[PDB]
RNA sequence: AUUGACAGAUUGAUAGCUCUUUCUCGAUUCCGUGGGUGGUGGUGCAUGGCCGUUCUUAGUUGGUGGAGCGAUUUGUCUGGUUAAUUCCGAUAACGAACGAGACUCUGGCAUGCUAACUAGUUACGCGACCCCCGAGCGGUCGGCGUCCCCCAACUUCUUAGAGGGACAAGUGGCGUUCAGCCACCCGAGAUUGAGCAAUAACAGGUCUGUGAUGCCCUUAGAUGUCCGGGGCUGCACGCGCGCUACACUGACUGGCUCAGCGUGUGCCUACCCUGCGCCGGCAGGCGCGGGUAACCCGUUGAACCCCAUUCGUGAUGGGGAUCGGGGAUUGCAAUUAUUCCCCAUGAACGAGGAAUUCCCAGUAAGUGCGGGUCAUAAGCUUGCGUUGAUUAAGUCCCUGCCCUUUGUAC
C-alpha cells in the first residue's frame, strides 16, 4: 500500500 | 630525449642502481637504524633506501629548481595514523635529507642558488639526461 | 600608522563610526539624534551630526559643538584640528523612524496613553506622506506580563531584498 | 583540479583543439563530420559539465546530511 | 599592597581580554582583533560592514 | 584626622594583616548618623532585545459591490494543477494587498568588450642539456629580461566591471484543447544551491552579553574588587552526538601524480605567517631574510587514489585502548600527564537482538584541509576540496502537519 508496483 | 618520456618509476630505480654502481654519494654514520618519515610505525623495509630516495629527491629537484629544506619536507609528507584519535598529515624529515643534499654537493651536481635552495649543475643534467636514454633504449629493446 | 593592513583598518573603521554612532545615540537623546555619516581626508575630516533640535545641539554659540570636538579628540587620538563637527536638520522628520521613536519615548516619559500616542506618531507619517508604517510596543505597564501590540497601515511588505533599503528600523 | 578531473580535463582538451583547428584552417566538412563523430561517442569530449560542489548547511556533517538527533 | 593587588600578570590571560563594550570574558571574537562578542557583532553587523548576502 | 615601612615571631606570601621597637607623606583621610555604590546572586512566571517552533507550508487584510437585524461573512470556491487561494474555469464578486513568488549572494559562456609586471600565453636574443654531421622551423626549463626598455603584443587559461543566454521558447503527446504534465531536437545548463522570509500563539530559553532593567538579597566576618590553591575531568551505574577499527577491495615499505575558500606583525595587548641555510635520531634548537600582503610561505608537490615488494585467513607487522622511562615544546607553572617525539605491556573488536536516523546528484559516503575557538593546541563546528555509484520520480501502509465538512456547556 505504499505505490511500490502499478486489481 | 627527456626523461618525461621514460617510466618515472623505472627511471628512479635505474638511478638508485647507478648510485649504488658508483658508491660515491655520501653515507651517514646512520645507515640503517633511523626512520624516513616521522609518520612510519617501521624502519625501512629494504636496504639502499638512501640511493633510491635519492634518485628521486634528484628527478624532483629536475623538475622544479630552488627547492629547500621547507620544500622538500611538504613534498614528501606522510599519512599519520595515530590509532585512536582521527589521522592527520606530517611533513618529511629534515636532518637525513641534508645529509643527501650534501652528498648531492660532494658529488658536484647541486649548486646553491642566487636568493635560496639548490639548483641543478650542468654535469647533474647531463647525467640525469643519458640514463633517462639508458632506460629509454632498456624499455624498446 | 605608517604600518597598517587593509582589512583590519577598515575592521577598526567600522567600528570606529559604530562606537561613535552609539556614543551619539546616549549623548543626544534630547537632541533627536538619528545617525552620523563620516567623511575621511587625509588633511582634515568633518563629521555631520543629524538630528531634529539643532538649535538645541549648538546650545550657546556651539558650547555642545565645541564640547565634542575636545573629547572626541582626546579619547579617540587624533591631534588638535583634525576633526571637525557639524549639525544638519532631517529632511523628512517623519520618514526617520529613529524620529517617531524618541518622540514616543518621551512621551512615555511624560506619560501620555499607550493607543493615542501609536495612533499620534501613526497619524504624523501619512501627512509627511509615507507608504506604510508599523510600530510595536511591547512589555508591562501598570500591571502584571507583558503585552505586545502593533499598529501598521498602508503597504507594508516584510519579505524580500527591497525590504533592506526601503525599510529603516529602530 | 584532481586526477580524474585533471585526466578529462586534458581529454576534452584535445578534442576541441582539433575541432578549432578543423574549424579555422582546413574544410569544415570535416569539421562537421569529427564533430558528429565525437557527439556519437560521448557528448561529453565537448561540453563543461555544469555540475560544481554543493556547499554545506549547518545541522548536519555533509551539504544534504544531517547531524543524527535523537528525541531522547 | 602593590604586590598584591592585581599581582597576577596580566599578559596571556582570556579573560583579561574583554570586549571594549559589553566587557564580557566569555565568547570572545579575535578576528582581525575585532575584541567583540559574538552576540554583540551580531548586532552591530551591518555597522561595521558585515551583511548576509549569503 | 592619616597613609606607608626596614627590623625579630606567626601566616604560604620579600603580604607593617597581626605581636615588641620606632620611623616616614600630610587636611587629600578616619569615627557615628542619612544616603549612592557593586554583583557572573535569585526571579526569564516582571521583563524589554532576539532567535526558534506552529512553518518554511501556503497561508493572511482594506475600498466598492452581494448575503445578512447583528456580532460577521463572500471576496480566499464543486473541479483541474502546482512545491505553492499560484494559475485556469462554473461562480456575487471586481479591483487589489500581505506571503509563495519576486528580489539579493556564490559556481555554470562567448574565442564578446574594457585591461589587468601584484598573473599568464605565444614568441623574441640567451644559457643548461638530450640525441647527433656543424645535424632539427628538433624536445624540456616555474633558469634570464621584453617599467630607466624598444628589449613585442594579447587576455584563451588567474580574476573584476558591465550585458544577454533558459522564459515550458520550438516539435509531438495528455489535458473540459484552458491552466498545467511528460517524451524529443538544438542547448554551458530543460528542477544549480543559499539570505531576507504575513499577523500571531508560545508562561520557549537567556537577568552568566553589556554602565538594558524592575523588586528582593550579602554590603566592611560583602555573594564586590585583590591574591593563592583545589575542582570543574572525580566514578559503581544508565543516557546523546561522535572518532578507531573488527581486515585481503586489506595493511607495511618505496616511488609517482592534483587543490581552494582563507587567516597571516594588533590603540589599550606582550602574543603573526613563515622562507633560506646549519645542528639534532624527533618534537625541537641557532644564524640570515620576505610579507601590513595576486609580490612570502605557495605552482599551497595534502590523504585513500596510480605503480612495485612483503605479510595470506593465524585475534596473524594491521585494530592500539592502559601503563613505564627519556626529551623539547607553551607559559610563572604540564602532578590531578595541553600536547608532541623514540623504545616499551599489548585486552575487546569474526559486521552486533531489538529498535531508529540521515541521505536522490557532484548527492550519500570515503578521505582529508582551511577558518571559529588559541600563551600551545580539536575527536567540536562551519566550510573548501579529491575520489566519488545503484537505488525513486510514488503513496499516506506506520508516525505527524494543512484544508474542508464540521459534533462540541470547550
Ligand atoms: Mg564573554
Ligand atoms: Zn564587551
Amino acid at each position: 500500500s505504499q505505490g511500490q508496483c502499478t486489481l | 630525449v627527456t626523461v618525461k618520456d621514460v617510466n618515472q618509476q623505472e627511471f628512479v630505480r635505474a638511478l638508485a642502481a647507478f648510485l649504488k654502481k658508483s658508491g660515491k654519494l655520501k653515507v651517514p654514520e646512520w645507515v640503517d637504524t633511523v626512520k624516513l618519515a616521522k609518520h612510519k610505525e617501521l624502519a625501512p623495509y629494504d636496504e639502499n633506501w638512501f640511493y633510491t630516495r635519492a634518485a628521486s629527491t634528484a628527478r624532483h629537484l629536475y623538475l622544479r629548481g630552488g627547492a629547500g629544506v621547507g620544500s622538500m619536507t611538504k613534498i614528501y609528507g606522510g599519512r599519520q595514523r595515530n590509532g585512536v584519535r582521527p589521522s592527520h598529515f606530517s611533513r618529511g624529515s629534515k636532518s637525513v635529507a641534508r645529509r643527501v643534499l650534501q652528498a648531492l654537493e660532494g658529488l658536484k651536481m647541486v649548486e646553491k642558488d642566487q636568493d635560496g635552495g639548490r639548483k641543478l649543475t650542468p654535469q647533474g643534467q647531463r647525467d640525469l639526461d643519458r640514463i633517462a636514454g639508458q632506460v629509454a633504449a632498456a624499455n624498446k629493446k | 600608522a605608517v604600518q597598517i593592513s587593509k582589512k583590519r583598518k577598515f575592521v577598526a573603521d567600522g567600528i570606529f563610526k559604530a562606537e561613535l554612532n552609539e556614543f551619539l545615540t546616549r549623548e543626544l537623546a534630547e537632541d533627536g539624534y538619528s545617525g552620523v555619516e563620516v567623511r575621511v581626508t587625509p588633511t582634515r575630516t568633518e563629521i555631520i551630526i543629524l538630528a531634529t533640535r539643532t538649535q538645541n545641539v549648538l546650545g550657546e554659540k556651539g558650547r555642545r559643538i565645541r564640547e565634542l570636538t575636545a573629547v572626541v579628540q582626546k579619547r579617540f587620538g587624533f591631534p588638535e584640528g583634525s576633526v571637525e563637527l557639524y549639525a544638519e536638520k532631517v529632511a523628512t522628520r517623519g520618514l526617520c523612524a529613529i524620529a517617531q521613536a524618541e518622540s514616543l519615548r518621551y512621551k512615555l516619559l511624560g506619560g501620555l496613553a499607550v493607543r493615542r500616542a501609536c495612533y499620534g506618531v501613526l497619524r504624523f507619517i501619512m501627512e509627511s506622506g509615507a507608504k506604510g508604517c508599523e510600530v510595536v510596543v511591547s512589555g508591562k505597564l501598570r500591571g502584571q506580563r507583558a503585552k505586545s501590540m502593533k499598529f501598521v497601515d498602508g503597504l507594508m511588505i516584510h519579505s524580500g531584498d527591497p525590504v533592506n533599503y526601503y525599510v529603516d528600523t529602530a | 583540479g584532481g586526477h580524474v578531473a585533471q585526466i578529462y580535463a586534458i581529454r576534452q582538451s584535445i578534442s576541441k583543439a582539433l575541432v578549432a583547428y578543423y574549424q579555422k584552417y582546413v574544410d569544415e566538412a570535416s569539421k562537421k563530420e569529427i564533430k558528429d563523430i565525437l557527439i556519437q561517442y560521448d557528448r561529453t569530449l565537448l561540453v563543461a559539465d555544469p555540475r560544481r560542489c554543493e556547499s554545506k548547511k549547518f545541522g548536519g556533517p555533509g551539504a544534504r546530511a544531517r547531524y543524527q538527533k535523537s528525541y531522547r | 599592597h602593590q604586590q598584591l593587588y592585581w599581582s597576577h600578570p596580566r599578559k596571556f590571560g582570556q579573560g583579561s581580554r574583554s570586549c571594549r563594550v559589553c566587557s564580557n570574558r566569555h565568547g570572545l571574537i579575535r578576528k582581525y582583533g575585532l575584541n567583540m562578542c559574538r552576540q554583540c557583532f551580531r548586532q552591530y553587523a551591518k555597522d561595521i560592514g558585515f551583511i548576509k548576502l549569503d
